């Protein structure tokens, strides 16, 4: 399989405009990105996918910001950026799977929101 | 063009041994898993892959977290009559919502005798 750094959650507040999913892959050892496939999966359905033999990234409509910087996968980075608006409205546990030819793993994070204090 | 092969049609265990399914696969591409099932269809069984799941009396022949391996074969432990059906070393290409299906092995059947005493 592939190993991940794992890491149980992540939290945000309404001050982040945008947030991070991190997802790390230790044995990462890619040569071309054309040998990768990315799945992030919200609540069981994917809403990102990442395929390197088309290098083509699909995201549904209700998650229009989700994103990796596929530049970072050779390295073992496949983590999600999204905007606040889609990070709001989709609190709760994700799953990032990551392919490398025939090596495959996943690892779950949970998104959460921390209420806080606010000067008006 | 890509075989997944399974040298062995059939394998007969004694009760509470380990037994051993054999798969090779002689490339690496596409990029997709393997996975192995009990029985093929819609009905057919998850008996492993390399994601952590629940698998605990498998364990594998090989390095499965090395990038050049070639090697699926899987060992299960304790092996009882419950354990008896065909198995299959399955590959799959990758797809959303969907992985699908790219090559089958010819499938092992696991029989099961009773052990002395
Ligand atoms: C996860 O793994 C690397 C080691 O490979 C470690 O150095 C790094 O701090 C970790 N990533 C994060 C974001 O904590
Ligand atoms: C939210 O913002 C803080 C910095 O203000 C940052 O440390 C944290 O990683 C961000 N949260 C997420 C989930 O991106
Ligand atoms: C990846 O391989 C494809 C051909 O399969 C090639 O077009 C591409 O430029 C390669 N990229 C790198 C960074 O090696
Ligand atoms: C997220 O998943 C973990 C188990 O991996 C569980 O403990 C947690 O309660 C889940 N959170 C939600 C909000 O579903």
């Amino acid at each position: 399989q592939l190993l991940f750094n794992k890491t149980k959650s992540v939290e945000f507040t309404f001050g982040n405009d945008t947030v991070v999913i991190p997802c790390f892959v230790t044995n990462m050892e890619a040569q071309n990105t054309t040998e990768v496939y990315v799945k992030w999966k919200f609540k069981g359905r994917d809403i990102y996918t990442f395929d390197g033999a088309l290098n083509k990234s699909t995201v549904p409509t209700d998650f229009s910001s989700a994103k990796i910087e596929v530049s970072q996968l050779l390295k073992g980075d496949a983590s999600l950026k999204m905007d606040k608006s889609d990070a709001v409205s989709h609190t709760g546990n994700y799953t990032c799977e990551v392919t490398e030819l025939t090596r495959e793993g996943e690892t779950i994070i949970e998104l959460k929101y921390r209420v806080v204090s606010w000067s008006t | 063009e890509l075989q997944v092969i399974q040298p062995d049609k059939s394998v007969l265990v004694a009760a509470g041994e380990t037994a051993t399914l054999r798969c090779t696969a002689t490339s690496l591409i596409p990029v997709g898993p393997i996975q192995w099932f009990r029985g093929a269809g819609p009905g057919r069984e998850l008996i492993y892959n390399q994601k952590e799941g629940h698998f605990p009396r498998v364990t594998t022949v090989s390095d499965l977290t090395k990038r050049n391996n070639m090697d699926f074969s899987i060992r299960i432990g304790n092996i009882t009559p419950a354990d008896a059906g065909t198995y299959y070393c399955v590959k799959f290409r990758k797809g959303s919502p969907d992985d699908v299906e790219f090559k089958s092995g010819a499938g092992t059947e696991l029989s099961v005798r009773a052990k002395p005493s």
